[PDB]
């Protein structure tokens, strides 16, 4: 904040930042362009609206809290479901989460909006802080305006080294590997569709050195050739030729796997990025993980649970300064299924260490006591 | 891309005389007239420099093309360049208006290029492409050449006089030897 | 401290030691150019971040609102995913703050360290701290207690100022894997393969094809003889004319095992197992219960009591006392196999009484 | 050397990915004569054909009509892998093997030695540690005891360090198994305070 | 790169009174001259054909090498092989006003390699827009007495096929005969590459 | 790297009257003179000089270069060496200050090499490139050749005489097989 006056003249005070030059066309040809950087986001994006939340502030009472109204149903038309998944899928594709909320009562806002982050840009300000941001649509702004207390947009970053005011979006990291996949498999898709393979040729030289057949003979010849010597009906016709004629057999010499294992190993690094394992969005390759209880559990503990314990969190300050006191959103690890493996072993540690009493290991379990 | 001449060269300035005293002279007889020992030599000419991509007498050429290749680049063909007179920049009917700012020509023999200023280069207009007319080639006379270069000449246009048609007849440095060095040398076939 | 006097004055008194120059160079080819050198400071820096610490030296464990809530940004884990990815990219991790209160200061910003560079001085520690964007300085002091910058470095053996940052040590190998994936890249966008070429010699030894045969060859190649629908049409090839099929024989693999050597020893250098970010290869660890076990044992928990240290001591010139800050290495999911046969060992122990078993596993006895 | 071996064969593959030349093919245009450049008229048409028709991965298998004169040599890369790989990380396990960690310890790819984490981790501690951390300490025991009359002796613990569990639970198998002896009597095998 | 010659050779300096005692013209006559404008302009294209193949300059005359950018840090080698005694660098802006500068550059003499090589370890600065022209004197000696003789004789080998046949007429090599004689004055160079 | 020779060879030290007994004696006819002649022993010594990289008259040679190759080396070019004048080691403008001490010429016909003392060879200033002076050679006259090099000049000088252009025309010991021996074998190509 002391360093804030230094870092924001720097930039460009007042003027809008417009950020990465390509994350609007990454979405392009790196979402709706192959599948495995189409299914990375969606396996994540519906993996963060699955796990639930709790409303806490020192009793853990709130099951009928405000914002757990707020978030069930956001909108008209986008549930809770719908919601997260089109804000993770501004996180992962942009590095840049927004929410836009509209408030007639003061207090907490009736509608939260996923503003996408191709549109939005910021504006760096006085003291280091984003005075504005301007959702561009066409060519036309908004500014929206937090030099106030509520602040309307939460602005939920990646982490980023380099730049001050987005994020980098994993997507952006596999840029060179979305663009090995996707053109490995129009290597494939144009080689199928312009190229020319013959079974052999039938070559007439004449009495010349060079001499092509009559028009009586060119009939005569594709007759004998499609009739009797084409099809699978015809496989192994012994082919009399006669002089001049003769019948060179031709080849396809690269068959299968034209660029197979650099896009395998291409389609590898694209869920390398998002953060998926292979086997969870269906890569074939070598088994790291076992037998999907221990994938599943690495999906939602590396990748899934440290990405929404942060959107949650910037949810917890951002909707708090709508309402006094102060809320802690945070996800459950309690009923998320892919976590029973870890529940497991939890229950049967404490549950045959029959040594303390009962009423002392529900608390380690977390269960009320009796 | 074009690239016609402005003008040709007149003929007088090419050495029909010193011609015959490659062609007979010291050993011989001291036979035809100018015009048939011109019209070999300027025959001999035109085959070096298509086969180096030269200019040799230094006429005015105009090449308009109707697309740059790069930004800042546009390699000239013809290789011996000196002073682009002009970059003319057309419109669709043309009232032809000259730019006179932007460019530098770079004078070089490996590649004849314009490097505009900067990273900015002239835009063309849809339908309205840009000709440049610039002097490419060694000197005005004959002297001015590379003296291996006009050998190759008068080795080449007393081949076309002392044989007329397609017959019979290869030494150290002979015609293509002596070429072999003013020939442009690319090994780009590709995108850019 | 006796040699500070010695190695301030060779190094430059009252100056600003730069230091690295790659330290941003290396930042946008190494962690926004390559997925591996992108996953595995990610991996890291979200998994320090959700270990929680406890506050003993208070003789029991209880500024556990500061870090919770540094500022009005970033959140708690915000705070040290910006911090270790500090660490782990520049080998420096900075951290202002402000107190317009005496003690226990208000807010903590994670100062990048690329713009941000020490002074020596006459002797001992850093004098000062140049926060320089642009061409601007701030000069920051340290001629006091309370010095408002905690300075975490990892470990460099022949710099006195700053870390090492171990993608500076697999420098190379974030190239190898960057150019062996731009060079499959590049291959799929400039590269000429033929199915084949229709050869036309001629009467002569060379002879070109008339407008009128070229847009007649053209239809029988385009209508007859490609695509999906027409392979294996028998191409009657006339006097003079010659199909000669070419081949591509490299055709996989193009810096195939040199890229996932590269995409290891980058996987080396920062600390994690190839299994954990999905390195193809061997299995050198088994069940992934012991990689994660060995992530959070030989490069997390490590990682994070050198800065939970270094955050124990420089929170502590606020307040008076002296606190202690570590991270707790239980709640942790990663460390449950550790922990279960911990309890199967004293627990089957009845030798032993009950209460004697409680103080072992870290339980109040009742 | 061996530090050499692996920095070099690891620039080795940085510099061959960035100076070195592998083309697709060559169009050779030798023409009427032996040799023979082609037009300026004929260059930019000879890459016009070439950029926008047969280059790319959307044109891959197209049939190239090539006329008299013209022909198109396709080239290959006859080493494409493996660039002195077995011998760098053979030399990568030689650094391993001088500071003396295991090679899963690190996530060198090799053979498993060792079997399961429980072991290399115990082998860890026991051959390239605990041998230099007892020595270490050693030293702090004899030059910090200068400093203050009575005599230090610090030692590393060999207990509650994590990667001796797999050592620590066969001792207390064996001696919590064997109910021969009394209680009082296994703890001070086990290091306890009798009670 | 331009590399145009300032003068040429005077014509003076070339044997052709020597070059006519080899082609064993006559000796005693009232003509004797009947060739002088035809001996000289075959020794002007054997000259000009060898100094192409071998990169050498044969007779001193002042060169000047009209680049704009330098092609490395700070050697600059030039194309003319055996130099002696650069004139003058000057460092040309957009238009005009040339102003010479000593600049810290200083020719090493070597007929490998000939270069320029700064010893401020940078070459002095090229405005934007503007050109350096390095004149330089390159070659053997000033008259024709001063060249390597196997050089000069292979002068005489060439310029004696081109007078004794005119138009390209084909002509077995001899132990040393003209291509063998400039091959040990040839450039070997086997660098490709960026650096 | 330059190694220019100080001064020609007289043309009186060669055999111009030995040459012409080679050349027409004792079959043929008892023709040119002497320049003539003179102007193709020193086209034919200079040819074998070179692909033998030798001397063969004794004159004297300055080799200027810039960097020494090792410490305890720098092999010299030219083969048959006896008696290094001088090593001046000038600085810039150079005041010409020689050294006299601390190297050892080494007379030998497969590597002539100047072999500092010790291990330290003497060092060259920035810019004072070092200068050689050596007077390579068999001997100051022509009689003091070994013949069979002596016989493959007269063997060259016979050619260069008797046809004149490139023309046409391998006997056992001819003009190669004589000078094969006398020039040098290496099969270091590599960095030291």
């Amino acid at each position: 904040s002391v360093t804030g006056r230094i870092v924001a003249m720097a930039s460009g005070a007042g003027r809008p930042v417009w950020g990465p030059r390509d994350t609007v066309s990454l979405m392009r040809t790196g979402f709706a362009g192959n599948p495995v950087g189409f299914r990375s986001v969606k396996l994540i994006a519906e993996a963060t609206a699955a796990v639930p939340l709790i409303c806490q502030d020192a009793e853990r009472r709130y099951e009928i809290h405000p914002v757990l109204d707020l978030l069930r149903r956001p909108n008209a038309g986008q549930g809770r479901a719908e919601l997260f998944e089109a804000l993770i899928g501004q996180i992962l594709l942009s590095g840049n989460g927004y929410l836009e909320a509209v408030c007639p009562e003061p207090g907490v806002p009736r509608e939260l909006h996923v503003l996408r982050s191709d549109r939005m840009a910021v504006v760096p300000g006085a003291d280091g802080w984003p005075v504005g941001y301007d959702y561009t649509v066409g060519g036309r702004k908004h500014r929206f305006d937090m030099t106030g207390h509520p602040d309307p947009i939460c602005h939920i970053k990646s982490f980023h080294p380099t730049d001050d005011h987005y994020g980098l979006s994993p997507m952006q990291a596999a840029a060179v590997a979305l663009d090995v996949h996707n053109a490995a498999s129009a290597w494939s898709k144009a080689l199928l569709d312009n190229a020319a393979r013959p079974s052999g040729a039938i070559i007439y030289k004449g009495a010349d050195g060079q001499g092509v057949l009559a028009p009586e003979q060119y009939e005569r010849l594709i007759f004998e050739m499609e009739t009797h010597h084409q099809g699978a009906r015809n496989a192994g016709r012994p082919m009399l030729l006669e002089g001049g004629l003769d019948w060179k057999p031709m080849g396809f010499s690269p068959s299968d796997m034209e660029f197979h294992e650099t896009k395998a190993a291409a389609a590898r690094e694209i869920a390398l990025a998002f953060g998926v394992p292979p086997m969870l969005i269906g890569i074939p390759g070598d088994a790291t993980y076992a037998n999907y209880a221990e994938a599943n559990r690495a999906f939602y503990r590396l990748t899934v649970l440290p990405l929404l314990t942060r959107v949650s969190a910037a949810l917890a300050w951002w909707l708090s300064g709508y309402l006094g006191a102060q809320i802690e959103l945070k996800p459950d690890l309690d009923q998320v299924p892919a976590l029973a493996v870890e529940r497991d072993q939890l229950w049967a540690r404490i549950g045959a260490a029959g040594f303390l009493s009962n009423s002392e290991k529900r608390v380690l379990l977390g269960l009320p006591p009796t | 891309m074009m690239l016609n001449e402005v003008t040709a060269v007149p003929g007088t300035a090419l050495p029909v005389a010193e011609f015959r005293d490659h062609l007979r002279l010291g050993t011989g007889f001291a036979g035809a007239e100018d015009a048939a020992l011109l019209s070999y030599l300027r025959a001999a000419i035109a085959a070096i420099e298509g086969r180096t991509a030269k200019a040799l007498i230094s006429r005015g050429f105009r090449l308009a093309l109707t697309a740059w290749r790069w930004g800042d680049m546009q390699t000239l063909p013809i290789a011996p360049v000196a002073t682009v007179t002009a970059l003319r920049l057309v419109d669709a009917a043309g009232v032809e208006t000259p730019v006179a700012a932007g460019w530098r020509l770079v004078p070089d023999m490996a590649r004849p290029r314009i490097e505009a200023l900067g990273a900015m280069l002239p835009m063309i207009p849809t339908g309205g492409r840009v000709e440049i007319d610039f002097t490419a080639g060694f000197g005005a006379s004959w002297s001015a050449l590379p003296v291996d270069l006009a050998q190759a000449v008068f080795l080449l246009a007393a081949q076309y006089y002392e044989l007329r048609h397609d017959g019979a007849a290869a030494m150290p440095f002979g015609v293509m030897a002596l070429i072999e060095r003013w020939r442009t040398v690319r090994v780009l076939g590709g995108r850019p």
